[PDB]
């Protein structure tokens, strides 16, 4: 086939170049750290209203979300940017974390682009926006038997205000442009209503417990992402590894050498990668690219027979069969048969050893 | 409060040349009995290094900042203790705040106020030849801010005046793509406080990822209430700035540098 | 409200060139299983 013609005369040809079939990959990266104290704020004794929702900066600290977001505690859920499922791998220089308790009644008025009393005066979202939300069922504690009206919420407000823009003051709202004279008059509203949360309450009107987790992107380094898992460390093997973000083919062994406490990476004169240092356990290890080399087909012309032997250079063939057998200095020839006998050459192999065809 | 001072001296910037200084890892690889050439940001060779003597006496004006900066400085009691960092420095940009404590160094990076005079002064106790900080006044609180690290100090030794200097600090500050890098050695000498010959190389010690524009800097540094009122002992450092070079290293068998070469300095050396 | 057209906010992952969905079946946001046809994370695989 790679000689395009129907016959083949003596002497040696080379092709169909050979290499070894690596097994599995692996992932190797630091011990988990400083996650982020966001459970003490879910965990907490007072939790914030939507007119005075708690926004909070988030940095320099690993978020873990998968253990909370598939675990049954929460409700709805819908992130904006992304799926949910790879949360993990998108870092965020900082997170604007967004926490509040209102009436579930309206959380459809939550998403950007929504119109509604609490999408229309007090909470706002950009057309653009990422962030994920997060609802969970809080019927439970939030509500009050009595009628729990310390939670307030901005009923009233002149002009829309901008997202995240959020406005403390209470000023008494004017309904109409008459003026308004003392602390309430005519046209003169309380723009804070409380809210009502009871065990009587239906669907809806139950308490949710919503966290919304904007963040910031590239303005500086990212910084907040979730944790990343690990396998253990396999030798002897062909295999594919992600070492600090080097991904790399090789086996991997034991060195006798010893790098600085500093450096990482092992190169040699020829500038390749060659040693590596282990995040979890602190070793230095040895690269060896796993064995290639091109095949030679030996054979007299098709005119006489169609026996033939193959020769794999450069090839240690106790590695054959992971693709009569004789090993010299140039790799090992299967499919001939060597003698103690010696004649002059026909057709040359290599290191003085050469082929021919002879009697049987 | 915001207390200054009185009793200091102004010298003129004394120029002086380092002969072989300002060579640090580029970064973290290893490399054995090689010859590597590389562009990076260096100190040139035999430049002219600006010499300030604090010895009472203060010398501490605000110093321009462009492609990090190279600070040395050879002192015992420790009373030099840090430096801020910013383009303002004046309650309405972001600020940087590095503070050596004889505990825990801490970093900070907020907004912040500062006196005309700001500093760290250790009131001298008859009880204690190592007397606890009295006057540390440079902010009270300015606001909200952003980062805030603490880690483990650098050195030691509150008090001493042995014969030989065995304090001598070189720091190199860079700040590329919201990174601000660090590299740090601290060697002893037994001789003339002036700059020594020979070669070492600063290994790196740390990168704050932050992000912010910074163009001016200042030294901070403590005084004591011994006499006079105000009177410190005998300190002094150097500041050198950077510029874009190429330079030629000699990696060692056992992986550490051993010698370096300027090709931009001489025919001999570019032709090496 | 024209709300007559949907289209599938809810999937395992993406798919190959030149394919379509018909199957309706309720999503699994979460690991956990879900049981029935309601429950957390038992999602409708299409929004309107
Ligand atoms: C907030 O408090 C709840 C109540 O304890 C925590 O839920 C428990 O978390 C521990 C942590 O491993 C689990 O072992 C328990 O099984 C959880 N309780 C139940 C009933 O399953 C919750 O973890 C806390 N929040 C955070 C972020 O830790
Ligand atoms: C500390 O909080 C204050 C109050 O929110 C921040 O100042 C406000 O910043 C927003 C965002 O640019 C402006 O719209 C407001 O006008 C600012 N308020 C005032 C009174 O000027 C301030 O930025 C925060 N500091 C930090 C470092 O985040
Ligand atoms: C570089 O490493 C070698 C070994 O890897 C060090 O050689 C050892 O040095 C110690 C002290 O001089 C001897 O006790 C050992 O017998 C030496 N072993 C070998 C194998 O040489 C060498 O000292 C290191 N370089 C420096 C500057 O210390
Ligand atoms: C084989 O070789 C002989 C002589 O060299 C020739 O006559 C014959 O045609 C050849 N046969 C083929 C199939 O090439
Ligand atoms: C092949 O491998 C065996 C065992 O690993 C070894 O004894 C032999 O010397 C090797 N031969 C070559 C040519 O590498
Ligand atoms: C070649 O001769 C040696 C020594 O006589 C003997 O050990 C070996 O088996 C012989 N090999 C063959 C293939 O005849
Ligand atoms: C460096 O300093 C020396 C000594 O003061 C001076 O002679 C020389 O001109 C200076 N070179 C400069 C400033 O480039
Ligand atoms: C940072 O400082 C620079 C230098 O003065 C100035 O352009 C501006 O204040 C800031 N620029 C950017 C890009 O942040």
């Amino acid at each position: 086939c790679t000689l395009k013609s129907f016959t083949v005369e003596k002497g040696i040809y080379q092709t169909s170049n050979f290499r070894v079939q690596p097994t599995e990959s692996i992932v190797r990266f630091p011990n988990i750290t400083n996650l982020c104290p966001f459970g003490e704020v879910f965990n907490a004794t007072r939790f914030a209203s939507v007119y005075a929702w708690n926004r909070k900066r988030i940095s320099n600290c690993v978020a873990d979300y998968s253990v909370l977001y598939n675990s049954a505690s929460f409700s709805t859920f819908k992130c904006y940017g992304v799926s949910p499922t790879k949360l993990n791998d998108l870092c965020f220089t900082n997170v604007y974390a967004d926490s509040f308790v209102i009436r579930g009644d309206e959380v459809r008025q939550i998403a950007p682009g929504q119109t509604g009393k609490i999408a229309d005066y007090n909470y706002k979202l950009p057309d653009d926006f990422t962030g994920c939300v997060i609802a969970w069922n809080s019927n439970n504690l939030d509500s009050k038997v009595g009628g729990n009206y310390n939670y307030q919420y901005r009923l009233f407000r002149k002009s829309n205000l901008k997202p995240f823009e959020r406005d403390i003051s209470t000023e008494i709202y004017q309904a109409g442009s008459t003026p308004c004279n003392g602390v309430e008059g005519f046209n003169c509203y309380s723009p804070l209503q409380s809210y009502g949360f009871q065990p009587t309450n239906g669907v809806g009107y139950q308490p949710y417990r919503v966290v919304v987790l904007s963040f910031e992107l590239l303005h500086a380094p990212a910084t907040v992402c979730g944790p990343k898992k690990s396998t253990n460390l396999v030798k002897n093997k062909c295999v594919n590894f992600n070492f600090n973000g080097l991904t790399g083919t090789g086996v991997l062994t034991e060195s006798n050498k010893k790098f600085l406490p500093f450096q990482q990476f092992g190169r040699d004169i020829a500038d390749t990668t060659d040693a590596v240092r282990d995040p979890q356990t602190l070793e230095i290890l040895d690269i060896t690219p796993c064995s290639f080399g091109g095949v030679s087909v030996i054979t007299p012309g098709t005119n006489t027979s169609n026996q033939v032997a193959v020769l794999y250079q450069g090839v240690n063939c106790t590695e054959v069969p992971v693709a009569n057998v004789f090993q010299t200095r140039a790799g090992c020839l299967i499919g001939a048969e060597h003698v103690n006998n010696s004649y002059e050459c026909d057709i040359p192999i290599g290191a003085g050893i050469c082929a021919s065809y002879q009697t049987s | 409060q915001c207390v200054n001072l009185t009793t200091r001296t102004q010298l003129p910037p004394a120029y002086t040349n380092s002969f072989t200084r300002g060579v640090y890892y580029p970064d973290k690889v290893f490399r054995s009995s090689v010859l590597h050439s590389t562009q990076d940001l260096f100190l040139p060779f035999f430049s002219n290094v600006t010499w300030f003597h604090a010895i009472k006496r203060f010398d501490n004006p605000v110093l321009p900042f462009n492609d990090g900066v190279y600070f040395a400085s050879t002192e015992k009691s420790n009373i030099i203790r840090g430096w801020i960092f910013g383009t303002t420095l004046d309650s309405k940009t972001q600020s940087l705040l590095i503070v050596n404590n004889a505990t825990n160094v801490v970093i900070k990076v907020c907004e912040f106020q500062f006196c005309n005079d700001p500093f760290l002064g250790v009131y001298y106790h008859k009880n204690n030849k190592s007397w606890m900080e009295s006057e540390f006044r440079v902010y009270s609180s300015a606001n909200n801010c952003t980062f805030e690290y603490v880690s483990q100090p650098f050195l030691m030794d509150l008090e001493g005046k042995q014969g030989n200097f065995k304090n001598l600090r070189e720091f190199v500050f860079k700040n590329i793509d919201g990174y601000f890098k660090i590299y740090s050695k601290h060697t002893p000498i037994n001789l003339v406080r002036d700059l020594p010959q020979g070669f070492s190389a600063l290994e790196p010690l740390v990168d704050l990822p932050i992000g912010i524009n910074i163009t001016r800097f200042q030294t901070l540094l403590a005084l004591h209430n011994s006499s006079s009122g105000w009177t410190a002992g005998a300190a002094a450092y150097y500041v050198g700035y950077l510029q874009p070079r190429t330079f030629l290293l000699k990696y060692n068998e056992n992986g550490t540098i051993t010698d370096a070469v300027d090709c931009a300095l001489d025919p001999l050396s570019e032709t090496k």
